[PDB]
């Protein structure tokens, strides 16, 4: 609507539904809420329960494997998982960490043309969480123009390997 | 508060008539616009006579 | 916004529905009035206001008032004036009051308000309008008179007109126009009282109340003309001969040493039969020299000479010797000025009298040797007399004229030398003239030199003179237009020469002369030797060289030429 | 300033047999431009809605084609592809906002094609209709539920279980603001968000009710059913059938114009009855105008202030010319077709400050003026249920701890 | 009127 | 067949220049303006809410007496001139427009128990605990002259 005057705002607190005329972070928030809520339940079990030991170990190793957790630890670190932890594991930002790209928009752009592969397979979805194990095996796809430039700068271009 | 004011200028004498005014609160931020704004000033003050030199 | 506009339309409804009830207007006509009134209402209720919309609103109601009036006569319906006419009239007055407040300085708007109030409004309403206008426009004497005129002639109240005049003189103590109209109105008041007695104080009836005005006004304004003016209004009324007699006697007694008073006495004496017309004139003259002995000033003399010419131009021999003596008499007194010397001499020439004009001419040259205008006046006389002294005239004239710039004398000498002197002497006169006159006055001299060459000689003589003068830069377009015409009259008509003359003229005046460019373009089309395909480049050259309004004038002239209107 | 249009035949001519081609040539070029035939055969049959101001039109196809446009000028505001079936389309208090009844949930769109809200609660909605002065959007669902949504705030004020099976026939009374629901029982139900039960039930047909409509004044109700009957009922306290006629087939769609003309949608054929309407219902004796569509009809509506009727069908969308249907003189402050953006945004602020609360909807719009006489204990009971507790009840006494041997 | 002194009623 | 349709002439409804204001035809048909009773009830409720928001009665306080105020007298001819008297015996004249004290006089010893103004407005009368009735001039003393009853 139109900007409200002083007296109008007192009468109408908010009209935000009709107030018309950059990323949702909605699904990550739901997953972050499910993890934290699950941590509350397991914390409420008796401290010497064998089920508590097994469930907490199974949960916390899963988070560590996907990279949402920095280091091996207890349920204390489990309360720090947020949308930022999920965003850090996306494929474009891993390229930005690995210095394969210097800007996020450049890192995103590399993905859809298919210059980036995770092992044998080529991944074109920017929304893709890479595991710690799979992070070791991300590289330029062969016969890509970017890989030519890297080899040319290093003076290591070999045309027998195409 | 209807009264007449005599104003002397280099060009001549001016006689003006005042219709109404808020006397007690005249020097207050909202009421003072009665004389500051030309549109509001015309509503309460009229020129009844003028004699140039 | 429109809520004020919607406010005013509903007020118009009750009188409109009454017009439907009488049958004066049809229901469709009622709709048309509402629609048009709404459009005019929108213009005057805006935040941005113009004077024209208020006039349009007022003019519409006046036209509506007339249309109602004409229809009421055909039906013979005279009722309900208050519900219909007074409603419209009151609404118009509100518009004028709003407009007059917005534009106080506009007198035309004020007078339009006054004019409407006379026709349609109550006299008490018109009283307020005059007082409101006079409050801010008291510095205009004419507005005071208009209010006083309405009170006297229309409202028939002499008392109210008197206070209006008396107050006006306090604002304008020195105005002669206010005194004269005040003088007239009191004399007009005396006439009204005289008629009043016939139907059924005495000092008022005698015009003494107007006599007080005359005595005081003369003291404030010490002028002969104002005194003479007051006597004129006094004469216009049949009664009060004593008042006319009193003012007339005071005119001679109080105002002396002024020529105007003496002239007035003389013209009054103007106001078998040819003899009877005669001895009045000497009696009028008898006054004039009587003024001369008393007042010997130069100004009084000319009033006597100018009287003499008027009788002569209006028996003709009889009027003449009066002019002869007074012209001579002034001449030894040397009081007569140069302007009246010419006026007599020209007047004598028109009536075929050729011996006196020489005496006037000689007297002017002796008195004013430097004045070249008198020398031209003498020059015209001797040609009329056909005396063989024209050659002697020029030798005397030029030696007396030390200034080199005497343009009419040089032209006259060239004209005379053509008629009664050899061809070589005419060329000698022309060459001397071009040496003496160097500036813009040489423009006319060069044109007459070229015209003489074609007539005295032939085309060859004109070509020789044109070649010599083609580099003396002060020119006119007539110099080149004449040479173009001479080339056209010859049988050869060399097209190269025609273009050569046009290029020289366009070099001098091409920046400003739209006609010269159009003439050049028409030459290439209409001439048998012309090349019409050059017209494209002439137009392109004309547009670039012409500047400002001249360029746009050429476009219009050429567009007119493309059609047959030319 | 303006007068309604007319259409009278001469020399015994019947206005029913007059075709649209004859009307177009005989009327001015501006009105002739209002008659056009959009042809969209590839996607499903179309449902249409006119904006409350007659300037704007929006439509939706069964296969998922949704577009909004100014129809006076031929400009396209938006054209989008929703990825599933669409059952109904409605405007929301202006041309700016569009609500679509998709296959699985309800969605809110801008007039430029931008999705704004997806309401997960409202699911499998068949019919939509907007109450303007309360800012309420009413939804009828397949599961049998009736839901009210407050668009001003974004909260669902009420969700009512009709408990009558599938809900597919819905209309509103502009004068009354109640909702009418048709059933296979032959009954019409009146609903308000305040009640958990219908305000009234009226038996109208010997078979299932297929269409329902009421006039702008709120006086007359028109219904049709499988029993091949067209009925007109008096809603002003009487509920009796004023007029009855037998038809070849039950009317799938019905509507009322602002001057009281009644239109019936029968398969691929549209029929219009006109009556004097001056304190009288329309005459069902003989139709006023007729027309045959290319495909079976799926939606009907009259433009608010124009002499045109909008028809949606399988072939596409057509615009008919109906002389005398639109109301001639509009008010510039409530619904101005010729309004600027700044005029529009001043109007919406006035309306928002002026919203009527939901609980005030009753059968009588003037019931608030009437003085209710109830027992004192009756008011005491009613205060309890609305609040959930007695606000004047005294809690059991607990002595305070005191000193000098009193603790 | 905003600036005018209001006097008591007088017989008239 | 004879027919006209509803065709508004645009010049009647669209303004003519940008200097012009938009035209607003009005129709008072009750069918176009429903829910009149609930609608005006909401408008009345909003007005009462705004009245409570905008209620700000306090304007100013005038200081200067050295003891409690006991008397008040307004001036018959002037709105902005008022007279006051304190228990210490001083009388003060105030300008309401300027919100300051114009004059101070030591009128009495003890309280001043009353003060009244002559109807013309050129004098006022006072009464104190010294068993005295005094008449003063409303106009202030000239220059530095001490004020005298």
């Amino acid at each position: 609507v139109r900007k409200l005057k002083f007296h109008e705002q007192k009468l109408l607190k908010q009209v935000d539904f009709l107030n018309w005329e950059r990323e949702d972070y909605t699904r990550y928030n739901q997953l972050s809420r499910a993890v934290r809520e699950l941590a509350r339940r397991l914390r409420d079990l008796p401290e010497r329960d064998q089920f508590r030991v097994r469930a907490s170990a199974a949960l916390l190793d899963k988070l560590y494997a996907l990279g949402l957790v920095p280091t091996r630890g207890s349920l204390e670190l489990c309360d720090f998982v947020t949308a930022s932890s999920f965003c850090r594991r996306r494929l474009p930002t891993v390229l930005l960490k690995l210095r394969m790209a210097q800007h996020l928009q450049a890192a995103v752009a590399f993905v859809e043309q298919g210059h980036v592969r995770v092992g044998p397979d080529v991944v074109t979805d920017p929304a893709f969480l890479v595991t710690r194990s799979m992070e070791d095996f991300v590289t330029w796809v062969d016969s890509s123009k970017i890989k030519r430039h890297v080899l040319e700068y290093n003076e290591e271009r070999d045309d027998f390997d195409l | 508060v209807l009264l007449h004011v005599l104003f002397e200028h280099a060009v001549g004498y001016a006689l003006l008539a005042l219709k109404e005014v808020e006397e007690i609160s005249l020097l207050q931020p909202q009421v003072e616009e009665s004389v500051l704004n030309l549109g509001k000033f015309h509503s309460i003050v009229r020129l009844v006579a003028f004699c140039p030199f | 916004m429109a809520e004020i506009i919607q406010e005013r339309i509903e007020d118009r409804l009750p009188e409109l529905e009454q017009l439907e009830r009488i049958g004066l207007f049809s229901h469709a006509e009622i709709k048309a009035i509402i629609k048009k009134a709404s459009d005019l209402e929108y213009k005057i209720q805006r935040r941005t206001l113009f004077k024209e919309d208020f006039i349009n609103y007022v003019q519409y109601e006046i036209n509506l008032l007339e249309l109602i009036q004409r229809r009421r006569t055909r039906i013979g319906y005279s009722f309900k004036k208050d519900e219909i006419e007074n409603s419209i009239v009151h609404r118009v007055q509100g518009v004028f009051q709003r407009a007059s407040a917005k534009w106080k300085d506009d007198v035309q708007l004020w007078l339009s308000y006054v004019a409407f109030c006379k026709k349609w409004a109550t006299k008490t309403r018109l009283s307020k309008v005059f007082s409101a206008m006079l409050a801010i426009h008291s510095n205009k004497p004419a507005l005071w008179i208009m209010a006083a005129k309405w009170e006297m002639e229309d409202r028939l109240s002499s008392e109210s007109a008197r206070q209006l005049f008396l107050r006006a003189l306090r604002f304008h103590p020195e105005c002669p126009k206010l005194y004269k109209e005040y003088f007239r109105m009191e004399l007009m008041h005396a006439e009204k009282l005289r008629k009043e007695k016939e139907e059924f104080s005495e000092e008022i009836l005698k015009g003494e109340l107007a006599w007080i005005i005359y005595k005081n006004s003369v003291s404030i304004i010490k002028g002969a003309e104002f005194h003479v003016s007051l006597l004129s209004i006094a004469q216009l009324f049949d009664f009060a001969k004593d008042l006319q007699k009193e003012i007339y006697d005071d005119l001679q007694a109080l105002h002396t040493d002024d020529p105007l008073t003496w002239d007035y006495v003389a013209r009054r004496e103007l106001e078998a039969k040819a003899v009877e017309v005669g001895r009045k004139e000497e009696r009028c003259c008898a006054v004039y020299e009587e003024a001369v002995k008393t007042l010997p000033t130069e100004a009084m003399w000319k009033c006597y000479i100018t009287f003499c010419l008027e009788r002569f131009t209006k028996l003709r021999g009889k009027r003449l010797e009066r002019t002869m003596t007074v012209f001579r008499k002034a001449h030894e007194l040397k009081l007569l000025s140069e302007c009246q010397y010419k006026q007599l001499s020209v007047s004598l020439l028109c009536y075929n009298f050729l011996r006196e004009a020489l005496e006037v001419a000689v007297a002017g040259t002796e008195l004013f040797r430097d004045s070249g205008t008198m020398w031209q006046l003498k020059l015209q006389v001797l040609i009329e007399s056909k005396s063989p002294d024209i050659a002697m005239l020029f030798e005397e004239a030029f030696v007396h004229l030390k200034p080199q710039v005497c343009l009419p004398l040089w032209i006259s000498w060239a004209e005379w030398s053509e008629g009664a002197k050899s061809q070589e002497d005419t060329e000698a006169v022309f060459k001397k003239a071009l040496l003496a006159v160097i500036g813009a006055d040489s423009v006319t001299l060069k044109n007459k030199y070229l015209d003489w060459a074609y007539r005295s000689g032939g085309y060859k003589k004109a070509r020789a003179v044109f070649k010599s003068l083609q580099e003396s830069r002060p020119f006119s377009v007539d110099f080149f237009r004449k040479m173009i015409q001479f080339e056209k009259e010859q049988e050869s008509c060399n097209m190269a020469n025609i273009r050569e003359y046009y290029e020289r003229a366009l070099r001098e005046f091409g920046s400003a002369d739209s006609d010269l460019w159009m003439d050049y373009m028409k030459e290439e089309l209409n001439h048998p030797l012309g090349r019409p395909e050059n017209c494209g480049q002439i137009y392109w050259r004309a547009m670039k060289m012409l500047q400002g309004e001249s360029a746009e004038a050429f476009v219009a002239k050429h567009a007119m030429h493309q059609t047959g209107h030319l | 300033a303006e007068e309604p249009g007319f259409l009278e035949g001469e020399d015994g001519e019947d206005t029913a047999k007059i075709c649209q081609a004859d009307i177009v040539e005989a009327v001015d070029i501006a009105s002739a431009a209002k008659h056009f035939d959009l042809n969209l055969r590839q996607f499903g049959p179309y449902r249409l809605n006119y904006s409350r101001t007659g300037r704007h039109l929006a439509f939706g196809g069964r296969r998922g084609h949704v577009a909004a446009l100014d129809w006076v000028t031929k400009k396209l505001m938006c054209e989008i592809n929703v990825m599933e079936a669409v059952r109904d389309i409605r405007f929301l208090h202006s041309e700016a906002l569009l609500a679509v009844a998709q296959n699985r949930w309800l969605h809110i769109y801008d007039n430029q094609g931008i999705e704004l809200h997806c309401i997960r609660r409202c699911d499998r909605v068949t019919r939509l209709e907007f109450l303007p002065f309360h800012f309420l959007l009413a939804t009828a669902s397949e599961t049998g539920f009736l839901t009210y949504l407050d668009v001003s705030v974004g909260k669902i004020v009420a969700a009512l279980n009709a408990r009558a099976g599938r809900l597919d026939v819905m209309s509103q009374n502009p004068y009354n603001a109640v909702i009418h629901l048709g059933h296979s029982n032959g009954t019409v139900s009146l609903w308000s968000p305040a009640m958990k039960e219908p305000l009234a039930k009226i038996l109208c047909h010997r078979g299932g009710v297929r269409a329902v409509a009421v006039d702008s004044t709120g006086t007359y109700m028109a219904t049709s059913g499988l029993d091949h009957q067209l009925k007109i009922f008096d809603l002003r306290g009487t509920y009796q059938p004023l007029s009855t006629r037998t038809l070849p087939h039950g009317a799938g769609h019905l509507a009322f114009s602002q001057r009281g003309l009644l239109v019936a949608g029968m398969g691929d054929v549209v029929n219009i009855w006109a009556g004097q309407g001056k304190a009288s219902p329309p005459s069902l004796e003989q139709p006023y105008l007729t027309h045959r569509l290319s495909g079976p009809v799926h939606g009907l509506q009259f433009c608010p202030f124009e002499d045109v009727l909008g028809v949606g069908h399988t072939g596409g969308i057509t615009s008919m010319l109906v002389p005398g249907a639109g109301e001639p003189n509009f008010d510039g402050l409530e619904s101005n077709p010729y309004r600027s953006r700044k005029q529009r945004q001043e109007w919406e602020v006035k309306a928002l400050l002026e919203k009527v609360p939901a609980e005030l909807i009753c059968l009588d719009p003037r019931a608030l003026a009437e003085v209710d006489v109830i027992s004192l204990e009756q008011g005491k009971k009613e205060q309890i249920e609305r609040l959930g507790y007695d606000p004047q009840a005294k809690a059991p006494f607990q002595p305070k701890p005191k000193q000098k041997g009193r603790s | 009127k905003p600036g005018h002194i209001i006097n008591p009623i007088k017989a008239e | 067949m004879k027919v006209k349709m509803l065709s508004r002439n645009p010049d009647n409804y669209v303004r003519e220049t940008k200097l012009d204001l938009q035209r607003v035809p009005r129709n008072y048909d009750p069918a176009l303006h429903p829910f009149e009773v609930p609608r005006e009830y909401i408008r009345a409720l909003n007005a009462t809410k705004l009245e409570r928001v905008f209620a700000k009665p306090f304007l100013a306080s005038l200081d200067g007496h050295r003891d409690g105020v006991n008397c008040l007298a307004k001036h018959p001819e002037k709105l902005a001139t008022v007279l006051s008297g304190a228990c210490d015996g001083e009388v003060r004249i105030w300008n309401l427009t300027q919100r300051n004290c114009i004059r101070t006089i030591q009128a009495h010893e003890g309280f001043v128990r009353g003060i009244c103004t002559r109807f013309c407005g050129t004098s006022f009368f006072t009464v104190g605990d010294d068993k005295t009735v005094k008449q003063w001039k409303m106009d202030g003393p000239g220059y530095g002259d001490e004020e005298e009853p």
